[PDB]
């Protein structure tokens, strides 16, 4: 039971930003990419490559993380 | 809501909706019965996005389509 059901909760309060936050905390691949991009003195190759690798990882990752989010909201209810 | 209902049977209640009344606000105004609605305001419970998403398309484009005077005045809600 809730003020607002979970799907409508996600619609307002569980956007992309939160998805990125969640990969950076939990997704190992995302962590890895970030670890290398988080290195000083990187080749422009590795840099551009990492940013691309990141966009690809995120979009491929999109389905699961929405359901986790709605589940999380419902747990308040 | 309950208090307002009782109050209504005992004293005068009047309400004016300027921009939008959502959820409990809507329900109390209706409960207040006497209701004024400013043009371009709208009166709804759940957003167009949610409904459109569940229904797979952009049925409604503006909350005014849903709860504006062009609805509530035309149906006697306002």
């Amino acid at each position: 039971g809730s003020v607002l059901e979970p799907e409508g909760t996600v619609e307002i309060k569980f956007r992309r930003k939160d998805l990125v936050k969640t990969m950076r905390r939990v997704d190992p691949v995302y962590i890895h990419l970030a670890e290398r991009l988080g290195t000083p003195e990187l080749s422009t190759a590795e840099r551009k490559e990492l940013e691309n690798k990141l966009k690809e990882r995120e979009e491929f990752l999109i389905p699961i993380y929405h359901q986790v989010a709605v589940q999380f909201a419902d747990l308040h209810d | 809501a309950g208090e307002s209902s009782l109050a209504y049977n005992e004293i005068i209640t009047i309400s004016l909706v300027t921009c939008r009344a959502i959820g409990i606000g809507a329900y109390l105004v209706r409960l207040g019965q006497r209701t004024i609605q400013v043009e371009n305001s709208h009166l709804i419970l759940t957003g167009a996005g949610a409904l459109n998403k569940v229904l797979g398309r952009e049925v409604y484009t503006s909350n005014n389509q849903l709860g504006g005077i062009q609805i509530m005045h035309n149906n006697g809600v306002t």
